């Protein structure tokens, strides 16, 4: 029997804590941002991964056409992107300020995205 | 889950440096 198991829970909280750390390390101008399909989402495909690392210097308008680009996104069809699971963010809004505004417990970012603009 | 190795984890964006 199958088991798809996301990002969490092949990775445990310890694992998780770390992972952010040390990425913070390694890649200090790098945010570790999660980007996870909707649970309702039918029309729009899944995307290949679920951990990015977006520079700090980014707004979401690029990082939108950045993930538009790789998952092939349709002209004909629009989406928006939920930030921790709340879309009130701003299409022009730098990363930095929106990552310690939307910061996890464990120091992770969270991001959903879906082809509707109200749940 | 014995073997483990740094796979590609995390996917960074496309930019111009």
């Amino acid at each position: 029997g199958a088991m798809g198991k996301t990002f969490k829970q092949r990775r445990t909280f310890e694992q998780r804590v770390e992972d952010v750390r040390l990425i913070r390390e390694q890649h200090p101008t790098k945010i570790p941002v999660i980007i996870e399909r909707y649970k309702g989402e039918k029309q729009l495909p899944v995307l290949d991964k679920t951990k990015f690392l977006v520079p700090d210097h980014v707004n979401m308008s690029e990082l939108i056409k950045i993930i538009r680009r790789r998952l092939q996104l349709n002209a004909n069809q629009a989406f928006f992107l939920l930030v921790n699971g709340h879309s009130m963010v701003s299409v022009s809004t730098p990363i930095s300020e929106v990552y310690e505004s939307e910061k996890d417990e464990d120091g992770f970012l969270y991001m959903v995205y879906a082809s509707q603009e109200t749940f | 889950n014995s073997s483990g190795s740094s796979e590609d984890s995390f996917v960074e964006i496309r930019m111009a440096e």
